[PDB]
RNA sequence: UUCGGGUCUUGUAAUUGGAAUGAGUACAAUGUAAAUACCUUAACGAGGAACAAUUGGAGGGCAAGUCUGGUGCCAGCAGCCG
């Protein structure tokens, strides 16, 4: 659709984190 | 709560010391100039001038190898904002 | 229009641009230059430092 | 502490604000007109059909609202009115969540200077169950909590019934934004802007059809103003968004159409419209004169009110005679100059007093402001504020025109000429035309000096001399900016691309603004090509403005080894002759391994082979390189996006990207082969044992001898 | 401490030139100093 | 004669840049 | 030192 | 050994 | 290249404003109906001083000599010198930059060699004690002009440093509108070359003409000898009368001739500077120019200033009609209610005008 | 602490199976003044089980890279920049 659903980046806004297990 | 005056040590050479983490606040309270911390060269990028920015007090442990003593404040927010919320890149500094 | 006229002179531009982004570097412009090659006898006109 | 704040200036008026401006932003089929229509008609109790084009109504008996449907998919429009715009009910479908077109407008927004974000919820009426409702809406919540700051409150709207939002919570939004307050910025209060209501071109038709539909038609402009007064003397510049930078032919102020209805008792109170409450144009239903005179001499000035050079610096004085026999005395100048009879002593005591102290301690502003010195330097800032007010009142026409011009909320018309037939033939009204008085600064060009990051949602970095459609101050333009870096702060290197997660210096060629502006730029405005990525792609503020910088590329020339001795070698394959290698003689040249050097004589016989000494025995396979920087150039690209000129209004194509131009001419990306990085695997050596000279190995004594 | 992991990324390491097959394993700092200290040592007792 | 130059005139900033932050130290520490 | 570092011109004629 | 002859180094420094 | 002018007219402060504002101008018809029609070698050398100063800007001169074009650039400043040709005095050649000084994008180290006194322009401390002073009230601190050698007419060889460290962002606006009151009269006698009896001789006269008068005088001598006392000998003196309440200066100097009278020119400095207090409303003659120039560049709002009629004159006329063609900022003038005297308050809304060169 | 000492089925971003289940969504009923939940529950719903848990603290390493100082080949500061 047309409509532009927003990136799972840009909605859970976990900006920069480490590695982990 | 102050006012970014003036950032030191833009023009040292070697990155990320002290004199670089350096900047230079006046507490509005007073109209009083005291210098501030801030981690991270980049911070010092997201601090540019006229910001109103949120201090904090230092509370160090242990000095470092070239640590500026005499520097009792960090700075926290920024023009409203968390300084590692904006490194983090969790938010965005909104003018 | 004279509009008209300034997008026309702007696409040329815009083509010129183009053509000159999509070509070749200057040997200059490139790094790790060797003798054959860049254009013979050319630093000691080029004069860097 | 936390009411505590950075003292600025709020330049509006106390007397006639302007409406204020609220944009209604969001995806293209949310709700938006229906909510336009639904908020007018209960304001004002007249519903409304055929919205279009800024929407003028009044609340209360102080305010007045102007209301833009801002269109669905124009970036360029997002990006301008949200420059201008006070309020943002910015709108959210419910059933979909979050969308792009909503982000990049936040994005937006607080990159220039954050206005009253306030959100509206929709389509909450197509959830099934009540429970995902409500997780819904509390995770739309707190999302927007993050966007906007936290405790911001967003609005609810369950279905149309009849082409409008339910009473109840349309009441609720509209007291909201009536009880709005909104607060100072630096870009608005510092600029003059208007919001275009009415447009009508002029020309006569009759020249029309001689010059063939060709001429650049004279333009009048319909609107209130804002922010700071438009200066009254024709000739002024103002930037047109989308259509180009222009400079006023003709100003005119006029009765506004929708006067607050306590400005209209206010007038009939003085002399001594109810049913049309709104306004939808582009919808359908002496020393002073004798200083100013110019064709009046000086000389005939000055005679008329009593009844030369300016190079040289002594004023013109009398003979000294006239001036010694005047003033043997300087009793005409003692008063400037500083028990009855007991009681005038102490007042004249304490009048020297008074002049030997005076302000010096005259209350310290402190105590009498109330001990906290941001309060101190906004009292200054009133205490100017009521200054201006009180000395603009003194006189009416032209404290009211020639000095200050037209304050704010003055209905004004303006005339501009030679304004594109483009411009005056796709005209719609779905479009917001917005002007504003730019500043010395802004109409000079130059390079500025800037520094930009990647926009962190941006999937791809940004590579140098590649356009970028920036937005800064009022203007759009596509530009090749440079980046570059301090290799510590020696020199400026150019970088190939843009740091993944940190600010990049970058120096680009473009009209300049004063510096610690912020702006924004994007990379594709063009709605036909805009996939599901992200569109903002840099953001950046301008630190430094010239004309010229030096700026870096480093470039090494690589040589070869053919013969070695211990700590000399001869090079070959770095020059191509003797006068070369002689104009570099003694140079800091130093190989793979990391050992330093010179290059000492030019060799003969060979065309430009020479003889290098180095610090240790250098290889026979290593390569030797000499670092050396070469000076590039800014290119001076400047490409203003005129989307409301073109007549799509999307779709505005300017100059291509790299990549898309490899593509579209089918090349590839070019790469040398012996540049890519490889997975080596270092096997250990072993070294030879030593060997003795047999002179020395004769000559030892018998035992430490090799045995 | 304060760090990212992009800022402590990596980097690799370029190899010897295609056009030299014939002069192998271009020399780098750790293995060149590793040669040093051999020839120093070599000198070393020579002197002795 | 170039290279004469050269070493004069990174002597020369390079003094200049120390002097800077010898200062600029300083205010901090007494400031 | 003065032609790389300065960039506007005077144009003089007579 | 070399390895902990470095942290040991550390530690006291 | 648009804004046209007439004449040889306030040239340097046509030229200054020019800078200021930013939009281009065209001077013709300079010194047309004249046996060498055109420029003169100082009025070059001025320009060049400004290419000098600024950065991108562009200078159009005729080949006749007689119409010049300028389109402006930015400020820069920087550190540099200058060799002022003799026909005018450094003060000359220092205005414009007392008016260019603290808007530059950088700091303002300029080494004028020349002559340095003239009885058509400013001297060495008529600048500094009645120039600087109105640029601390409107906001600069860090302005200062050492004298290294203090030259003379008509051989010179003096020179001044003239520094300039307060990178403003725009003056404050300024508030006078009350006639000060005089403290002090404070005085410099100079001379190079000859006898500092003469000096005391000029100081005798002033005081003796002074006298009448309550408030102190002191005036100091500064006598030069030797090698950096320059080339010709020369004297001269300049009074100031201070109003130490708000920090306000009034001043008159001359300089003495071949064959004057050090008393006489004592005496008629002394009458002089008291007749520039007569004249006066809170602002010198000659130092007006410089306070209406930095009203009117001061940011956006209003700003007052007392002056008296007598201070009106055709000068200031045509001072004000320059600055409207540049800036398109009327002056209003509002008569003083005080019944005694005439003043009239200058009342200016200072553009926002920023220092939009200097970096961050 | 350095010389060294002790001890032992352990190691891996190796392959692979068929099972269990609620977060969620949902006929229904229960609940409730009415509902929304909870508690029960048909049909659905798990291999990056992408159905994508965090907030801090400590340390290492990498380059034809950069800066600075030196009694070569080193040391320091540091390294999103080759
Ligand atoms: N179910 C439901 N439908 C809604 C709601 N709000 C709007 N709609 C639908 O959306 C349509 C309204 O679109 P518009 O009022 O034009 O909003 P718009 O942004 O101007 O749409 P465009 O004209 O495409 O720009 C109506 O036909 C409604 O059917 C809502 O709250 N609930
Ligand atoms: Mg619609």
């Amino acid at each position: 659709d047309g409509k532009r659903a927003i990136n799972y980046q840009i909605l859970k806004n976990k900006g920069l984190t480490p590695k982990r297990n | 709560k102050g006012i970014v005056l003036e950032k030191l040590g833009i023009e040292s050479k070697q990155p990320n010391s002290a004199i670089r983490k350096c900047v230079r606040v006046q507490l509005i309270k007073n109209g009083k100039k005291v210098t501030a911390f801030v981690p991270n060269d980049g911070c010092l990028n997201f601090v540019d001038e006229n910001d109103e920015v949120l201090l904090a007090g230092f509370g160090r442990k242990g000095k470092a190898k070239g640590d500026i003593p005499g520097v009792r404040f960090k700075v926290v927010k920024v023009s409203g904002v968390s300084l590692l919320a904006l490194w983090k890149e969790k938010k965005e500094k909104p003018r | 229009s004279s509009f008209e006229k300034q997008q026309i002179e702007i696409r040329k531009q815009i083509e010129q641009l183009e053509n000159e982004a999509v070509a070749e570097k200057k040997w200059s412009l490139k790094g790790e230059v060797k003798a054959k090659d860049r254009p013979e006898d050319a630093l000691l006109t080029e004069e860097l430092e | 502490e936390r009411k505590l704040h950075v003292p600025m200036v709020d330049r509006t008026p106390e007397d006639d604000p302007p409406p204020f401006i609220v944009a209604v932003v969001g995806p293209p089929g949310t709700g938006k007109t229906t909510l336009i229509r639904s908020l007018v008609r209960r304001m004002t109790k007249s519903t409304l059909n055929d919205i279009q084009g800024p929407i003028t109504v009044v609340s209360g008996k102080h305010r007045r609202l102007t209301f833009l449907e801002c269109p669905a998919d124009d970036l360029n429009a997002m990006i301008d009115i949200a420059k201008i715009a006070d309020l943002v009910l910015l709108l959210i479908d419910g059933n979909f969540g979050f969308e792009m077109e909503t982000m990049e407008f936040l994005n937006i927004a607080q990159h220039h200077g954050m206005p009253r974000v306030l959100g509206v919820a929709t389509h909450l009426d197509l959830f099934k169950s009540q429970s995902t409702l409500r997780a819904s809406k509390k995770r739309l919540k707190h999302r927007f909590w993050t966007e906007v700051y936290q405790g911001a409150k967003l609005f609810y709207l369950s279905g149309v019934i009849n082409g409008r939002y339910p009473d109840r919570e349309i009441l609720n939004l509209s007291r909201f934004i009536s009880v709005m307050k909104f607060r100072p910025l630096k870009w608005r209060n510092e600029h003059p802007y208007m919001l275009a209501d009415r447009f009508t071109d002029l020309t006569h038709p009759e020249l029309i059809e001689t010059q063939g539909l060709q001429i650049d038609r004279k333009v009048a402009i319909y609107g209130y103003l804002h922010g700071t007064p438009l200066p009254s003397a024709p000739g002024t510049r103002v930037h047109i968004a989308g259509v180009g930078d222009f400079s006023v032919a003709q100003i005119e102020k006029l009765p506004d159409p929708c006067p607050t209805p306590f400005y209209q008792q206010k007038l009939d109170d003085f002399e001594r419209d109810k049913d049309k409450l709104i306004y939808a144009p582009m919808s359908d239903v002496n020393i002073g004169k004798l200083i100013y005179m110019d064709n009046i001499s000086p000389e005939e000035c000055i005679r008329r009110w009593r009844g030369v050079d300016l190079e040289k610096f002594v004023p013109y004085f009398d003979t000294f005679e006239k001036l010694a026999k005047k003033w043997k005395s300087v009793d005409a100048i003692k008063e400037r100059f500083l028990r009855e009879m007991n009681a005038a002593k102490k007042e004249k005591l304490r009048a020297q007093f008074e002049i030997e102290e005076g302000e010096n301690f005259k209350e310290d502003d402190e105590n009498n402001e109330y001990d906290t010195w941001y309060e101190l330097q906004k009292a200054k800032i009133s205490k100017q504020l009521e200054i201006n007010n009180i000395e603009y009142q003194e006189m009416t026409p032209e404290q009211r025109q020639r000095i200050e011009g037209f304050k704010a909320g003055s209905y004004v018309r303006i005339v501009f000429e030679k304004v594109p037939m483009e411009f005056v033939k796709n005209f719609n009204p779905k479009f917001p035309i917005v002007m504003g008085g730019l500043l010395p600064t802004e109409i000079k060009f130059g390079i500025v000096k800037a520094r930009l990051r990647r926009h962190r949602w941006h999937k791809k970095i940004l590579k140098t001399n590649d356009p970028l459609v920036l937005s800064l101050g009022w203007r759009r333009f596509q530009t090749l900016p440079i980046y570059t870096t301090t290799d510590s702060r020696t020199r400026t290197r150019m970088l190939k691309y843009t740091p993944e997660h940190t600010y990049c210096n970058a120096a680009f060629y473009g009209p300049l603004c004063s510096p610690n502006t912020p702006f924004c730029g994007v990379q594709i405005v063009a709605n036909s090509d805009t996939g599901n990525g992200f569109r903002i792609a840099a953001t950046g503020i301008v630190e430094e403005i010239d004309v010229n910088i030096e700026i870096v590329k480093k470039l090494k020339l690589v040589g070869f080894p053919y013969k070695i001795f211990k700590n000399t070698a001869f090079i070959k394959d770095m020059f191509s002759s003797a006068m070369e290698v002689a104009r570099f003689e003694g140079a800091q040249i130093k190989t793979v391994s990391g050992i330093r050097g010179e290059i000492k004589r030019a060799l003969s016989k060979p065309e430009g082979h020479y003889r290098a000494a180095f610090e240790d025995k250098i290889l026979m396979s290593d390569i030797v390189i000499l670092r050396s920087w070469y000076p590039v150039r800014v290119k001076k690209f400047y490409n203003p996006v005129t989307s409301l000129l073109l007549k799509e209004k999307t779709e505005w194509k300017g100059l291509r990207l790299t990549g898309q131009i490899r593509a579209a001419m089918n090349l590839e990306t070019p790469s040398n082969p012996d540049s890519a990085y490889h997975k080596i695997e270092r096997v250990e050596r072993h070294f030879n044992g030593l060997k003795v000279p047999k002179a020395v190995q004769k000559e030892l004594p018998f035992k430490s001898q090799i045995h | 401490k304060l760090v990212h992991d992009v800022q402590k990324k990596q980097h690799r390491e370029r190899s010897q030139l295609t056009s030299r097959s014939r002069y192998g394993f271009l020399e780098k700092h750790k293995d060149y100093v590793k040669r040093a200290q051999d020839f120093h040592r070599k000198q070393s007792t020579l002197k002795v | 004669f170039e290279a004469r130059q050269r070493i004069e005139e990174k002597n020369k900033e390079s003094s200049d840049y120390h002097a800077k932050m010898a200062h600029i130290v300083n205010t901090i520490n007494t400031e | 030192k003065m032609m790389k570092n300065k960039r506007g011109g005077v144009i003089d004629k007579r | 050994r070399k390895e902990r002859l470095k942290k040991l180094a550390k530690m006291e420094e | 290249k648009y804004t046209t002018f007439q004449g040889s007219q306030n040239f340097r402060l046509r030229i200054v404003l020019a800078t200021l504002s930013g939009k281009p101008i065209k001077i013709e018809k300079i010194r047309s109906g004249d046996l060498n029609p055109g420029l003169k070698d100082y009025e070059v050398s001025f320009l060049r001083l400004i290419e000098s100063v600024t950065n991108g800007s562009v200078i159009e001169i005729s080949y006749t000599g007689t119409t010049v074009i300028y389109r402006p650039g930015i400020i820069v400043g920087g550190a540099s010198t200058h060799i002022c040709p003799s026909s005018k005095p450094v003060g000359y050649f220092v205005e414009p930059m007392l008016y260019l000084a603290p808007f530059s994008k950088k700091k303002f180290s300029i080494l004028f060699k020349g002559i340095t006194a003239s009885h058509n322009d400013a001297g060495i401390e008529a600048i500094k004690w009645g120039l600087m002073p109105v640029m601390e009230k409107f906001g600069v601190r860090e302005c200062a002009l050492h004298t290294l050698k203090r030259g003379s007419p008509p051989l010179g060889g003096g020179e001044v440093h003239l520094v300039v460290d307060s990178l403003i962002a725009q003056p404050i606006t300024m508030h006078e509108i009350d006639r000060p009151i005089i403290s002090s009269i404070t005085g410099v006698a100079y001379s190079t070359r000859v006898s500092p009896s003469l000096v005391n001789r000029m100081i005798d006269g002033a005081k003796k003409v002074l006298k009448n008068l309550q408030c102190e005088v002191n005036i100091t001598a500064d006598v030069w000898r030797g090698e950096n006392s320059g080339k010709s000998p020369g004297w001269g003196i300049t009074l100031v009368a201070q109003s130490k309440q708000k920090g306000w200066s009034y001043f008159a100097e001359d300089i003495g001739d071949a064959g004057s009278i050090p008393e006489e020119l004592g005496e008629k400095v002394a009458c002089q500077l008291l007749e520039e207090i007569s004249k006066s409303a809170a602002v010198g003659r000659n130092q007006l120019p410089l306070a209406i120039v930095y009203m009117v560049i001061g940011k956006e709002d209003i700003g007052r200033l007392r002056i008296n009629k007598e201070q009106i004159d055709e000068r200031f006329i045509i001072l004000l009609r320059d600055i409207k063609k540049i800036f398109n900022t009327e002056v209003f003038l509002k008569p003083v209610d005080e019944a005694d005297n005439e003043d009239m308050i200058a009342t200016i809304k200072g553009i926002g005008f920023t220092n939009t060169s200097k970096k961050i």
